[PDB]
């Protein structure tokens, strides 16, 4: 096995034994010492020797992955562990629990043990490129397993999060040490505590970040009759371009899928090594990507990538410099965004007189070349993927496909059986999903995307997301792993609950992710679901994160590219809950009160003059509604706030 | 090369109804005062004058869809309430816009189906501005004759919806014609 | 070097890509085009008004406040409110460059930014077979913008005195034709006033090491290497059609061109140039790229 891969497999399971005890190092080693697939001695050594007391007498070689696994645990992170400790949600601590005085039980861990033995016996196999599968299984299995159950520590970190960050860190460490011509890790690191602190301060990591330039305009120049079918696929397409870009990058750097920490909007974040070759490769890849985008769009989309040197000592939130490097990489990203092209680039750019046809009615774009029936090529593929997005759920990176990808690649759609056939074919494919878990078919990458399906449109943004992502919890929990887990929770919510909750609403999910919620549907349904989503968020954020949202009513068949640019408890309790219901009951009780009667009411209210108050009184008198109903309307009209509220309620009434 | 300016007022003898929102009427999303979008004027004028007969229409309003480029010779803007109508109505406390109740009868059922149409008030005045860029000195007289006929037709016809059903008759008053670009005389051009 | 201020009293549609798209401000390209074609309609001599006139992009104004677009300088702190802001009043223009503008100050300014609103007008078309025989009408949409009674647009121009007089005459003549988009449809007339703001005049009359490109420009072939040395800039694709050039309008359309946006900062000043975007036409078609710098 590749020593890097041995590192990967061992690190990923270094702290597994806790779950067995909760049903240490030695417990994990014995348990993992039972399995034909995973019986590698060095992988077992990583698990058996991840504690200092164990490393003291392990008598391992000067070049051992166990030492790297140990430093990974330390960088990622009196000691009475309660097996019944519940995991706590960070969201409270952000602006200062799961399954409220709840407590776990022993039998749950035993159940997981059975599950893990089963999936180890039948689902998992070791090979040159099977780490991703193992990581997928770990993620699916441990997502609410507490990592540290120390009573004196604020328990909010997943065992899965612990494992992933540790593996990423260790991989980084291995690359950095090997490239620095260092092999005697026992003496390079473990020799002295001062030597360990020297390595902590030694810049060994780069934080790398990526950003699409042109989100809004390219997502939003749609005018055709397939507005839903177009937009639903466009959002997915840009997202998948991001996904394929990042995956290609991770492949090139020979790094693991664990090393991705967050994706969203056009942003993505990774922890990579601080070596020269890595930087050259980053240079080459960046140039290539820019070449591809320019060969493609030339303004509409671009990728800017920026990286910053760092030592894990700051990753330990030692001086609060983790937030500083995050802000530095954000400023660096904006600097790359400013300088997008060179002199020769634009020199070619402004000199390209080409015989072209006209704009694709779907694609408000002239540069791309229509062929037949005013239809180009890339747009045509967008319509095709939209038709197959709902029924088919599996996507494959193939050399021949209907969708053009940046790295001279193509995307197609398949079934679960076709994906199994590709495993037998042993083709260079990756599986991209519709939130499909427990698959275990070849490279089963469960990518997250929420596909659920006058008009109403609601757009929402997290208000305090800039501060939450960087400052988050001040001075004591700004660990890289910890903000990662915060990101993870937010991501999983915004990509899973958005699927689940939408069940009862006549809504199609158009754009969800990062902090952007772009939903369209039926006006009444849109308003109701928006209320539902606000309440559900306030539950899941424990009232710690807030959202600002707007709903606008637009005529059908409008160009949605123009609708989008158009776009609480007060609204819920007072207007909808109080006024709307009583008005509805009254109009239920008294018929003939059509839009004529209500419209006269509207006229009476809209002209705010006292004589109009008298007129409203008389008109109410001519009705036959119960005296209490008419008197309530009259009293509401007297108050400016209550009149504005009644007006809004009745406008909703129609 | 000269431009001739034609401004005046148009009076709603029977209530007007454009309704770009539609049963609303065109307004400003701020002033909330009725306007008559000029393009509507242009469309009605063109339909009428073309129905009077073609080159002349192309000369007047411009199409450039048959490969022949001529460019519009007439610019018609929307109009607004004059200050006069606003002050009179505020003084007399008259609403600007009427809501007419309508009804429709099914046959073989004889049931009633209520309807609502928002009409501009009778008697209000709109200040309109036309601009005629005389690109050919030796044709302008002809053109104005044509524009005259167009105006004349509109005088006995309607704008907007339901015009068969009894709304949209307008009138033209206080038309004055002035030259504002170039040095071309306009003391003999006449429009009622 | 006078500046012109514009009032419309009737909404005008600008537009970027589609007729239903609406804008508040236009770039120097459109203005140069319109002024040029108005000269051609007047038929005067273009060479004088070809290679001597320097124009800024259009800029919105309010009752008594004049603004400039946001310079893309690197400020080191919040990085949220500053992103949402586009325009800065002259009062604190140099203050922002220094860094005196506070986050709450930005909040306040953005709050005052109510200088017009956007709207969609629906229009129907019965020139089709709807009236001729059995067919349906053709609704379509336009986007229009209604400036406040004391709101509109202004540009900053410089050149010789004779150039300024000619521009004065052409501007008067154009006053009555339109600008923006559906001119003939009833949008975009204007009456203008020439006002000299002492403060803005000072703003144009500074001297510094940086310089803010106020127009839509792009250096020649042989200057770009030395121009792009240290800059912060945005490229802005300019496409569009042309008027009374060749047989088929839908066949005629100037090639997509690129220029820097109007908030870029440059170290090495470059003169720009009026580029031909012409091909397969009966005359050359001019697109404008020449800078007016505010030197600070």
């Amino acid at each position: 096995m590749n020593k890097k891969n041995i590192l990967m497999y061992g690190s990923l399971l270094h702290d597994i034994g806790k779950i067995i005890y909760r049903s240490h190092s030695k417990l994990g080693h014995q348990f993992l010492s039972q399995f034909s697939e995973f019986k590698d001695n060095e992988v077992l050594d990583n698990v058996a020797y991840h504690h200092y007391k164990e490393l003291a007498k392990a008598n391992l070689d000067n070049d051992n992955t166990a030492y790297i696994t140990y430093i990974a645990d330390n960088i990622a992170s009196l000691f009475n562990f309660d097996k019944y400790t519940p995991l706590y949600s960070v969201f409270n601590i952000v602006n200062s629990k799961f399954k409220e005085n709840i407590q776990y039980s022993s039998g749950n861990y035993t159940t997981l043990m059975k599950d893990m033995s089963h999936d180890l016996e039948h689902k998992l196999s070791i090979k040159e490129g099977t780490f991703p599968s193992l990581l997928q299984w770990t993620e699916s299995l441990w997502q609410y397993v507490p990592s540290s159950t120390n009573k004196n520590q604020l328990i909010d970190i997943s065992l899965y999060d612990h494992s992933r960050i540790t593996c990423a860190i260790a991989s980084c460490i291995f690359d950095y040490l090997n490239e620095n011509n260092i092999h005697n890790y026992k003496d390079e690191l473990f020799s002295k505590y001062e030597n360990t602190k020297s390595f902590y301060q030694k810049e060994a990591f780069l934080l790398l970040s990526m950003d699409m330039s042109g989100i809004q305009d390219f997502i939003y120049n749609i005018s055709g009759s397939k507005a839903l079918k177009s937009l639903r696929s466009r959002s997915f397409y840009l997202e998948l371009m991001l996904e394929v870009i990042v995956d290609q990058l991770l492949e090139r750097l020979e790094l693991a899928r664990a090393n991705l920490l967050y994706t969203g909007g056009g942003h993505a974040y990774l922890l990579v090594s601080n070596t020269d070759k890595v930087k050259k490769k980053i240079t080459q890849f960046n140039n290539e990507l820019k070449k591809w985008f320019m060969s493609e769009f030339t303004t509409d989309l671009s990728l800017s990538m920026a990286f910053e040197k760092c030592s894990g000592d700051d990753l330990m939130n030692t001086s609060g410099n983790y937030r500083t490097i995050w802000r530095n990489v954000s400023s660096k990203l904006s600097d790359i965004k400013a300088h997008k092209y060179s002199a020769e680039d634009i020199l070619k750019l402004n000199h390209f007189h080409s015989y072209g046809d006209r704009e694709c009615k779907e694609c408000l774009r002239s540069d791309i070349d229509i062929n037949d029936d005013g239809l180009c090529s890339i747009c045509e593929g967008i319509i095709n993927i939209s038709n197959d997005l709902r029924d088919k759920s599996f996507f494959v990176l193939s050399e021949t496909g209907k969708l053009k990808m940046p790295f001279n690649k193509f995307i197609s759609v398949i079934d679960y059986e076709e994906a199994e056939m590709l495993v037998q074919n042993n083709n260079q494919v990756r599986i991209y999903s519709k939130n499909k878990p427990y698959i275990g078919i070849g490279i089963s990458t469960n990518l997250w995307m929420c596909d659920y399906d006058r008009l109403g449109v609601v757009r929402a943004d997290i208000d305090n997301l800039g501060a939450t992502f960087i400052s988050g919890i001040p001075e004591k929990y700004n660990s890289i792993s910890r903000t990662a887990t915060l990101s993870r929770q937010l991501s999983l919510f915004f990509k899973y609950e958005l699927n689940h909750l939408l069940e009862n609403y006549q809504i199609t999910a158009i754009y969800s992710g990062g902090d952007d919620l772009f939903l369209i549907g039926a006006w009444d349904d849109i308003i109701e679901a928006s209320i539902y989503i606000n309440d559900k968020f306030k539950e899941f954020t424990l009232d710690k994160l807030t959202l600002s949202a707007g709903v606008g009513m637009f005529s059908g068949k409008y160009p949605v590219s123009k609708m989008a640019f158009e776009t609480w408890d007060e609204f819920k309790k007072n207007i909808l809950e109080e006024k709307l219901l009583v008005l509805q009951q009254g109009f239920s009780q008294t018929d003939e009160h059509g839009k004529a009667f209500i419209y006269k009411m509207l006229a009476l209210l809209r002209n705010n003059e006292a004589i109009n108050i008298a007129r409203l009184a008389y008109l109410l008198a001519r009705s036959k509604m119960n005296e209490d109903f008419t008197s309530k309307i009259f009293n509401w009209a007297q108050n400016d706030k209550d009149k504005n509220q009644l007006i809004t309620a009745l406008e909703y009434y129609i | 090369y000269s431009k001739i300016k034609i401004s005046g007022t148009i009076e709603v003898v029977t209530g007007l109804h454009i309704g770009g929102g539609g049963s609303p009427v065109v307004r400003d999303l701020q002033t909330k005062l009725p306007i008559i979008p000029g393009s509507s004027i242009k469309g009605k004028m063109r339909n009428l004058l073309a129905k009077h007969f073609d080159e002349r229409v192309l000369r007047l309003f411009g199409s450039s869809e048959k490969g022949n480029i001529q460019r519009a010779r007439l610019q018609i803007s929307d109009a607004f309430f004059s200050e006069k109508t606003k002050e009179h109505f505020a003084q007399n406390d008259i609403a600007y816009t009427e809501t007419k109740f309508e009804n429709t009868i099914n046959r073989l059922t004889a049931v009633a189906n209520p309807r609502q149409i928002e009409r501009v008030t009778r008697g209000s005045e709109f200040d309109f501005v036309f601009i005629y860029n005389v690109d050919e000195e030796s044709q302008v007289e002809d053109d104005f004759e044509n524009i005259e006929k167009a105006i004349h037709l509109l005088e006995n016809d309607y704008l907007g919806g339901g015009g068969t059903r009894g709304n949209g008759r307008i009138q033209f008053k206080d038309t004055n014609i002035e030259t504002v670009v170039g040095e071309y005389d306009s003391t003999n051009l006449k429009i009622k | 070097t006078k500046v012109f201020k514009l009032s419309f009293k009737t909404p005008v549609h600008f537009g970027k890509k589609r007729l239903s798209d609406g804008e508040m401000t236009i770039t120097a390209d459109t203005l140069f085009s319109a002024l040029f074609i108005e000269t051609l309609q007047l038929g005067k001599d273009t060479d004088w008004l070809l290679n001597d006139l320097i124009i800024s992009d259009t800029f919105p104004y309010e009752n008594e406040l004049y603004y400039l677009p946001k310079p893309l300088i690197k400020i080191d702190s919040n990085h949220k409110a500053f992103k949402k802001l586009k325009y800065v009043p002259v009062h604190h223009y140099n203050q922002y460059l220094n860094g005196e503008l506070s986050a709450e100050d930005a909040t306040d300014l953005n709050d005052i930014f109510n200088i017009g609103y956007f709207s969609l007008q629906t229009k129907v078309s019965l020139i089709a077979q709807e009236t001729d025989s059995s067919a349906d009408s053709e609704p379509y949409s336009v986007g229009t913008f209604t400036f406040e009674p004391e709101a509109g647009l202004y540009f900053i121009a410089k050149g010789s005195e004779e150039t300024l007089d000619h521009l004065n005459n052409i501007m008067t003549a154009l006053q009555y034709s339109g600008l923006g988009g559906k001119r003939n449809a009833g949008y975009g007339q204007f009456e203008y006033e020439i006002i000299n703001n002492q403060q803005l005049s000072k703003l144009l009359n500074q001297n510094g090491k940086h310089s803010i490109l106020l127009s839509t420009a792009m250096a020649k072939k042989e200057e770009i290497e030395s121009a792009l040395k240290e800059a912060r800039y945005i490229l802005t694709k300019r496409s569009g059609f042309v008027q009374s050039t060749n047989y088929s309008e839908m066949l005629v359309k100037k090639s997509d061109f690129y220029s820097f946006s109007s908030g870029s900062v440059f170290k090495n000043i470059f003169n720009g140039d009026i580029f031909n975007v012409g091909h397969n036409g009966k005359h050359p078609v001019y697109r404008y790229a020449k800078p007016l710098w505010l030197e600070v």
